């Protein structure tokens, strides 16, 4: 009726998937470069 | 077989059945001269199972118990990225039913603005979805029934008389409670079998000519929902299937 | 070409049409004094397919069913996110107008304010209801049409002098329903054939001359497809056009 | 500072002198209120003043009151800077705010909101305006432009206008020579419109018109002052549609039943 | 509880009512101004095998239908979208027992439809993230005061009316029994006296008793309670038997 | 603090009256057939008070819009709708002790009163769901270009609204009453108009114009004097000849 905007419809973000997307937008050549530079310390990550 | 809900042995009911058989496949707009209680939501789903698309369903739900905003704002639904207050691409129930049949109800309740919009759809069929967009049409029958005399209501100048014709393919009357008299004994028997099954009452313990006369005198304000509901009240009065049925709770809402 | 459909053998139908043709290159307003269930829309079409910009937009949006006062403001525009709950103006009508004309049905109900807002449009036409957006004009022509009594409105003052005037540039009296009697027989058979074909009814029943006479007796003020509506009624009265035509249905409310 | 006379035509009555007084007014930027026939010299007068507005004066902010729905007419009225009113985003500046220095092209629409009326009173208050949630007043500027078409003093006695609607309004009045009154450039602006009409018709030659038409033209009331006649003129052009072919009649009242 | 159903039509009525109590049929009841309907419903619920069953008594007016089902359904949302776990769910809340509805008579038809046949399937009871499912709670609504003409006023959804229970809870006024009057009266009185930490029931003179015996007492149990209270503070001391049938805190006197 | 004073014993009387009202900050409302510089009055009052250093900046009351009186009384809300989150405070608080003329009072609304009154009579800053109300003792005063006691007869306002003004409502004389320095007053109006009309100077008007000034109904009292003054000016635009005629009823159409 009398239109407008009315109240209706928080937490904490993390860059997890954000860093992942940083990898994906980055090219797979250097993306694998990071992937190695990532999996190095992750001992269970081959 | 649609279970033959309201199996009307009445020749009037029989002819109503024959004609409903004739035109339900005629998946076209038509005029049901009908009221709630008297076959309250009785034939629509049959004609939908009798609709051209047996695969095609019966959304309907176009009862006009809604007054002002919700009636339309669900009718067309509404737009996604625009509305009074919701980002819901409410496609409207018109989008909902594909293949089959749907009915509009309490049609007398509608305003003239709604009247012209709907009668237009009955003609236009394409529609911009409330918010406004490229209009689009559906191909299906049109169904509605009203308890009033829309010839007078249009004589009262209230509705799309254009609708009151374009829908009005043939004003299709159906039997009232007062209509059902000799088959009313059978209807009582059938509702009784149904109740004794449901109420876990063993069976028809028997009819009372006294209860029979009480019901016969019962002018029966409602037609069907009254039949079942008063059956429920009277059964609660009896609550057993031994003594012949005389405890007739004609007014489950009688005082004290 | 409107399929050349709705043939009016009244050479006044032709004369109207000729006026229409003269109007066809012409780009100025026009009233069509239409009739109840007459069909100004179809003729407006016949014009639009012939429009000087026949390639132009041809939208049918009447504010007769303007249940929302705000449905107007929309039709006049919306700022992108005006009010809120929305993204942008749903501008389809405003779209058709630029690169198009204006067509409406039964302009009687308009909020007088709405009307004179339309006035500030016709002479100049700003980007409107646009939540403060800068103006903008739609290369918009116009056409008008109703069954109302213009003198009745004038007494009602329903059209302002600026309104009644600048609003109106031509007047197209739909012949009275019975005015175009030879046309009635004409387009009547036109429907008869059109029905016998599209119905795929294996034979065409034809027409009973008695039925023809009775039909002519129908003042049938509504005849827009109200002709076609009573036609479908009569077709069902025949039910099947195999036999020669005699079963003519006009009043469908009647049981029995 | 140029001509821009445009199709300001047919002022052979004292509407010429009307224009003269308008000119006398034109330098001053104070409130403008006028009077006259709708769709008839009126908004043309508006153009007239818009020319009287320096070309470099600014946006001829057109104010069309028959719009505005009900409410957030208020929004663009006072303004809307907050959230929850106009899609939020930036401080949406109202059409009132849209004009900064511009034309208060007030239209005398006679719509119901004297609520609005009081608002505009505050619009014409101290050169200032303040938005929805509009956290501060802001001293505003705009040229002010009204006109009329009906008995403002009567409506005052009728109470119909806010008394202050007029009290703040109309430093002076500016009426129009009625079509029943102006009556002077009849043939003149008649021919002017006819010229335009044939030219658009691309009619090969000016039909000419019989004097019976002009006799009717004198006889005609022309309730719509400027256009109704002009529409009539174009209508004659159409109903004839012939070049050099002298007219002997005109088209105005199609409501007249055909013979 | 102190029903003191000394109408004894109250007695047989209670008999049938508890007879329905184990059955979970839908509940639609008409209650007197002072009927203590809560107690009746409470007694049925404990008498129901939903003795422990959930019994959300919906004083159905405080909501916003702008979140009508959003209560009646609720919404499941968590993590970055919203802090907490998820909504309890109105149909979900009373799940498994009494589904008591109050504040129903003067209600918005938003609710009326939103509930209308909303349990006939019931599998559509949690949305907007809340996860739809069907349920079983003994549906209860009561305190019915709308005349049948209100259904003839149509504002009573006759769809709800047919959707209503098989009959209606007949309810009589306090002018009816006039029986446990002195009794439940004294019950209230001593109850207050202890609540007052009062000395003792000083008594009542028969003059008050007679003045009482003439009263329609529309406020039924409430009338009893309130009359007791007014006369109670009026005595302000517990020396001699009281004497006043305190009618109403209205007269300036 | 300075304006076209009415220069008059009634005018100087209302002056001394407001002067008695000067540092006083208790609530108030205005009496007056019309306004006669209603704004200018409260405005000079604003320029005077201890709210001279305070915020001598008004607010137009009955301007406001329907749903938002909460914020109107208390500025933009932090928690109203999602968008804003900052408990922006009272326009009152935007003064909260300054001088903020409660104008437009007559046109105000019903439940609108229901709140604003009660709060003013009693209520610290209780905003939308807030923690703790803060009383913005803001210099309080309203106005009435209309007759409240009449409204009382109508009963539209609260009798509390009657209580609202903590001061007696001074009134100014009707133009028909006041009509005091209108000679000198008009002279100043004319010096003004000539400056605005950039006119060289004013030789004068008719003494007949003077009598018509006497023979003047003068409803738009504080306005129409200077109004039709400069109106006569422009419709004349002539300074060589006296304003023998003045622009009487612009509403009147000449022959
Ligand atoms: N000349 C025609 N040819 C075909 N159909 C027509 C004609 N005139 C009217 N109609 C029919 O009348 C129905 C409604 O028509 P009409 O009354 O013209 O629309 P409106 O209600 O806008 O006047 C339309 O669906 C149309 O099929
Ligand atoms: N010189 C003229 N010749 C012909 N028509 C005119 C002339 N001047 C104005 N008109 C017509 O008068 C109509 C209304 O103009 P106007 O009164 O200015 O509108 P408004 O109501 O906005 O003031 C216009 O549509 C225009 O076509
Ligand atoms: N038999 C009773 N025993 C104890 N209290 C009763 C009895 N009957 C009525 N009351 C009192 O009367 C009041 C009636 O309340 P309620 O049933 O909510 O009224 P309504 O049904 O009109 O809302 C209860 O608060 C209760 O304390
Ligand atoms: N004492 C005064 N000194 C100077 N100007 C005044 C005085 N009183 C009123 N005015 C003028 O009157 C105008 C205000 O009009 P006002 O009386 O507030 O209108 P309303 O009566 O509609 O409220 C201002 O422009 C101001 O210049
Ligand atoms: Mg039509
Ligand atoms: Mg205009
Ligand atoms: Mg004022």
């Amino acid at each position: 009726m009398k239109q407008g905007l009315q109240l209706r419809l928080q937490l904490a973000m993390t860059p997890q998937l954000q860093q992942a997307i940083r990898l994906l937008q980055l090219s797979t050549l250097e993306l694998q470069q990071e992937l190695q530079q990532a999996l190095e310390s992750n001992p269970l990550l081959e | 077989e649609y279970k033959d809900n309201l199996l009307g042995e009445a020749n009037s009911f029989l002819e109503v059945l024959e004609q409903v058989s004739h035109l339900a496949p005629l998946d076209k707009p038509v005029l049901i001269i009908g009221e709630r209680g008297t076959g309250k939501e009785l034939i629509a789903s049959r004609l939908h199972y009798l609709s051209s698309r047996w695969q095609g369903p019966f959304i309907s739900l176009n009862c006009a118990a809604l007054n002002e905003n919700l009636l339309d704002s669900e009718l067309f639904g509404h737009e996604a990225g625009a509305f009074t207050g919701a980002q819901k691409r409410h496609p409207g129930r018109f989008e909902r039913a594909d293949g089959g049949t749907l009915f509009l109800d309490e049609l007398a309740t509608a305003p003239m603005m709604v009247q012209e919009k709907l009668l237009r759809v009955i003609e236009y069929g394409e529609l911009e979805r409330v918010g406004g967009s490229q209009p689009l049409q559906v191909n299906v029958r049109l169904v509605c029934a009203t308890n009033a005399d829309l010839p007078a209501m249009v004589n009262e100048g209230t509705f799309r008389a254009d609708l009151l014709d374009r829908l009005a393919f043939d004003v299709v009357q159906l039997p009232p409670l007062r209509e059902r008299e000799s088959d009313i004994m059978l209807m009582a028997e059938y509702f009784a079998i149904q109740m004794c099954r449901e109420i876990k009452l063993p069976l028809f313990p028997g009819f009372t000519e006294r209860a029979r006369e009480t019901l016969l005198n019962y002018r029966w304000p409602g037609n069907i929902r009254e039949l079942k509901n008063v059956v429920e009240r009277s059964v609660y009065r009896h609550g057993t299937s031994d003594y012949p049925l005389d405890d007739i709770i004609i007014d489950p809402f009688k005082r004290r």
